[PDB]
């Protein structure tokens, strides 16, 4: 059960990956996992703000 | 046996590799996961949450809550300059400590605009106008208010909302400047200047304080990343 | 991929972006084009080395050892703790929980100790690596029936080839590794105060399996930890100060930061 | 029509109302909630208070001088002898719950001052002496504010916390408290703060005695600062209000 | 000859590895499998088997068969204490030895209920109803029988079935408890009390005895399975 | 099979198991309940602890002798410094509760004894 | 002739495994064969007992 994945290139082409282990510990890193989301640090509060209204008002 | 032959190599260890190799303990169950609040997926996250600036760093105000202060007073004349500091994170003195600067030391290249935050902590009656402004590289630093007006800058007024975004836009003939000083990249003169004299009423007082918060905005971004420079140990820990 | 500028023209209006309130503690979000005209720019810079896994997916070395093929101390044992050095402990610490598979890596390197004995012939050195789970009896001598490891995890390796590796699967009672614990060992709270409290990790035993020859010989085992399958929450400031014991965070006290010669100068 | 400053939050039979104050934060986002059968370790069936623990509890008040390097309360310690909440805890082995923070501080226009009032998960403080941790009494005040001194402490061989300011105790910088959740009081522009904290550990439920989850500080970053003849006392108040509390193996009452 | 490289840790041996190695005969015959009866496919099969508990394990009594028994008699007052033991199996003298113990010595993490089973040992004619009580961890051990009763508890009464079963809750902050003692995680605190006074008829003994029995319940379970303390060698047996 | 003479009766984290025992009594024929709020006079909420409150509590045992005239307690007091219950109570102006009652004695086959355990509403001493 | 089967994982990722000798008794170890069954040690009386009857009637 081969899987085929994108590689890492540039911008302005697959790598093939077999597992040979059961342990599943045993498998390599999930360097490709580019996920963020600010909301929980910044914009914590309930309110919502708008960009360009008064903050207090 | 298939034929094989052995790529230059083989048999080395390299840091950053990445392989697949045999569990310790075979087919261990490892404990259920559960919910955890504030989870975190990337580092620019971190650097987007403002930090507060020791912009006052001389002398014995780094050893008391003054560094972060900065000194304002009514004055006799407008078109005192309040600050001056570099506009890079990374190197400048000012910005070292800070949590953006500091993710920066972990990583060789920078790129993106910066936000800068500034809060009056004065008295409500007391009221004023500063400018802030941004000087592109290979021009002087600023020596007076005409000079630094050329630069783009945001004149800020006292009362209503409290706190002031000066947005330095990225001006670089360069895609990443380097974190550490580099003389071909210079990132700009960052200086404050009073638009108008702070005015207050009799039993007001005539001096009040600024503080200053940097972030990353979200063209920010970091490569190449590099050991940080200010953790040290002369031995192992006990 | 990181977020694109949008082109903006000159406008006079009652909204007012660059205005915000630093007391409700929602951080400003404005982009450049608010305070100033801009033009249209595409960026295709990613975001794809600040990612919690990438910076925490190189091998370091945690710690290192020495034990002698005759005399006195002939195996070495070094309890498994992440805090004694400073490179990998200033990490983890900037989040307070993280959650993580374990790669080990090995290097052992022999150096011969000059010696009185002449004519020395030395066979390959073969070494033995051993991890004790906590509870398991401790060896108290070289030749112990610990040794046997029939029911402890233990590597063979014989020198002149790569060093030896193995992967480990995430082991806590708790969901997650606790970088900070604020708690006493004890209910009375009378006792150690830290981290140290919820250290349980076990401990690895390193002896030469054979001896060569007759002079003595030194061998430095080097351990290497990294990072796999990462995940953190609740992340913490950057640490700020030189460490001191690796079973407690006291600190000797620090200034804020480097000191330049007046607020309005640019030299640091 | 409404005002952004104007609030008014009812728990239990305690009702909190102040004419102005910041927007209220809550600090990952997460709303306190009661733990999921899905997630929890304990067979027996747990027993919930309801509005007995769910009310508002007011603390002894500071005040704040133009010299105070700053103020600190463990807050599982802080509720720790008030009302049938104290009472549960000393009863039983395990207790999870949420906790609404909220900081009063009341100034006249003429004043000008700038508290910063955070809530850090986990902080530990670390002890003057090196070879020696913090005692316990150092560490946790019970119905009374521990202070942090300006100054580091003076050399010494005995248990004490460290309490130089810009540290805060835990040896990392004041300025980056930022990243843990936070709202700044100033005396112009805000009357009050309200945090709003998710129920946070590694474990789902741990002994409340024990081990303490979050410590609320304030720090003053701006001196406070005033002309002559007018008040020269100002008061801080902090109130702590549980949010769904609930708990777990009874026993006989006591730490031990 | 295809290109191959070498990973880190080629030609090393690993105690814990599964791989496929060539057999020294090819192609051998075994012997064909018959029917055996109490085949086992886990070890915690085993463990669900109850083992007798010496608890009374005080100097001469391991040496006898008065391990196991534990002393009741007629009292002149109602509420005196019959036993007390550890709720942890694996560390505690009292549980190290039997059947789950035992089990428990060879596993470094253990998860789970205890079910404890009490018989009378008397005659037909005594009568005699105890009081059974877990308390659980972070309180002091019980000093009083009221004490005791805070903690959840079973009172059993003698005559009709003849034995008790008091279930102990798993009530701990973790999912696994370390078998070794830990000063973290603390099981608990297991004691007997009197409810009543034993009664006897005249040409009764007023003194009997009960015995305890300790299993695995269904919910229970192991991990990171560890050497035993108690085999040890000297040299080969021969 | 079953025997009508075997009870278990499972409360809270307290369990009560008795190999003989006389049918037992519901007063009139009324299990106990929360009150309604058709019924109730206060507006304001009240606070019900569940388990904590609702186990079995065990009092200090009496001995019987040939010539003891009687053993009485007031309920109310009896648990009035007990656990949860007797906290909740201490704390708190009004309270309405159904109360279990289990009252254990043990003798020989040879022993003769014939004890009255009645609970009386409203007693006045 | 390969076989895909499910790795060892947590809870709340397959393994490819090729035999390449015919002995048979050269194959890796049936680590994953997780089935029990107490009723032989436990419950080993003839007539049933059910959970809450008198066990002696
Ligand atoms: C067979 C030789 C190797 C033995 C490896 C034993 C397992 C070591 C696991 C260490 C995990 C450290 C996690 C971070 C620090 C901590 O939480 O204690």
């Amino acid at each position: 059960g081969a899987q085929v994945s994108t590689q890492k290139t540039g911008a302005h082409i697959h790598y093939t990956n077999i597992n040979y282990y059961k342990d599943a510990a045993s498998n390599s890193a999930t360097r490709q996992d580019f996920a963020q989301d600010p909301g929980k640090f910044t914009e914590p509060v309930k309110d919502i703000m708008i960009k360009s209204l008064p903050a207090l008002n | 046996g298939l034929p094989t032959m052995n790529t230059p190599g083989s048999c080395q260890f390299l840091t950053s590799d990445d392989f697949q190799s045999p569990s310790a303990m075979p087919q261990y169950d490892v404990t259920p996961e559960m919910r955890i609040p504030g989870e975190v997926k990337n580092l620019m996250e971190i650097a987007e949450v403002d930090s507060v600036v020791p912009v006052q760093n001389v002398g014995e105000k780094v050893n008391s809550m003054e560094a972060y202060q900065i000194p304002v007073r009514s004055n006799e004349g407008s078109g005192t300059q309040v600050f001056g500091f570099p506009l890079q994170p990374g190197y400048s003195s000012v910005f070292s400590r800070t949590l953006l600067g500091e993710i920066l030391n972990y990583y060789t290249h920078w790129s993106g605009s910066i936000k800068l935050t500034f809060m009056f902590c004065g008295s409500a009656m007391a009221t004023g106008k500063f400018l802030l402004a941004y000087s592109p590289l290979g021009a002087g630093a600023p020596t007076k208010r005409v000079d630094a007006m050329l630069g783009t800058h945001v004149v800020w007024d006292v009362g209503l909302q409290s706190s002031c975004v000066l947005c330095i836009p990225w001006i670089s003939q360069t895609h990443y400047r380097y974190v550490a000083s580099d003389e071909c990249t210079a990132g700009g003169f960052i200086t404050c200047w009073y638009q108008t004299n702070i005015v207050v009423p009799a039993d007001a007082q005539s001096s009040c304080y600024i503080m200053c918060f940097v972030s990353a905005c979200n063209d920010f971004s970091v490569r190449l990343l590099k050991d940080t420079p200010f953790i040290s140990q002369e031995n192992f820990f006990q | 991929r990181v977020a694109d500028t949008v082109g903006t023209g000159p406008t006079n209006s009652e909204a007012i972006p660059a205005l915000t309130a630093a007391e409700t503690g929602h951080t400003s979000q404005v982009v450049p084009g608010d305070t100033m005209q801009t033009r249209h720019v595409k960026n295709y810079h990613s975001r794809s080395e600040s990612t919690v896994e990438n910076f925490l997916c190189r091998s370091a070395c945690v710690y290192f050892t020495e034990y002698k093929n005759s005399g006195s101390k002939r195996y070495a044992e070094w309890v498994v703790t992440t805090r004694q050095a400073a490179q990998l402990r200033r990490k983890l610490e900037f989040f307070t929980y993280i959650r993580f598979d374990l790669e080990l890596t090995f290097v052992i390197t022999s150096t011969q100790q000059p010696s009185t004995t002449q004519n020395q012939d030395a066979q390959i050195l073969t070494h033995q690596i051993m991890y004790v789970p906590p509870g398991g009896p401790v060896p108290d001598k070289v030749d112990s029936y610990v040794w046997q490891t029939s029911t402890n995890p233990s590597v063979f390796w014989t020198e002149g080839n790569a060093p030896p590796r193995m992967s480990i699967p995430f082991l806590s009672i708790g969901n997650a590794y606790s970088n900070f614990y604020d708690g006493w060992s004890d209910f009375s709270r009378d006792g150690v105060y830290g981290i140290n409290t919820l250290n349980s990790m076990g401990t690895l035993y390193a002896r030469h399996v054979n001896t060569g020859g007759t002079g003595p010989i030194k061998s430095t085992i080097r351990i290497y930890f990294k990072p796999k399958h990462v995940k953190a929450w609740i992340p913490r400031p950057p640490r700020l100060c030189q460490y001191e014991k690796a079973k407690n965070v006291n600190f000797q006290p620090s200034g804020v930061t480097t000191t330049r010669q007046s607020i309005t100068a640019m030299t640091n | 029509g409404y005002s952004d400053r104007v609030r008014s939050i009812t728990l239990g039979n305690s009702t909190i109302t102040t004419q102005e104050c910041a927007n209220v934060v809550v600090g990952y986002g997460v709303w306190p909630d009661y733990l999921k059968d899905n997630e929890a370790t304990a067979e027996d069936q747990p027993t919930q208070p309801d509005v007995a623990t769910c009310r508002f509890y007011t603390l002894d008040s500071v005040q704040w001088q133009k010299t105070s390097p700053g103020w600190w309360w463990k807050l599982p310690d802080a509720l720790s002898n008030l009302g049938l909440f104290g009472q549960n805890m000393q009863y039983h082995y395990l207790g999870r719950t949420g906790y609404t923070i909220h900081v009063q501080c009341n100034a006249s226009k003429f004043h000008q001052g700038c508290l910063l009032v955070v809530c850090v998960p986990e902080a530990e403080m670390g002890c003057a002496t090196l070879d020696n941790t913090p005692s316990s009494a150092e560490l946790l005040g019970g119905d009374a504010a521990k202070e942090f001194a300006g100054e580091p402490i003076a050399s010494g061989s005995n248990k004490l916390v460290q309490r130089v300011v810009y540290n805060a105790g835990m040896g990392i910088g004041v300025g980056n408290l930022t990243i843990f959740p936070h709202q700044w009081i100033n005396l112009r522009t805000n009357n009050s703060a309200t945090i709003v904290m998710p129920y946070t550990n590694s474990v789902p439920m741990d002994n409340m005695f024990r081990h303490n989850n979050v410590t609320l500080m304030v720090i003053p970053f701006v001196p406070l600062d005033y002309c002559p003849g007018s008040t020269t006392y100002v008061p801080i108040t902090v109130t702590i209000a549980p949010m769904n509390a609930e708990y777990n193996g009874l026993r006989l009452a006591g730490h031990q």
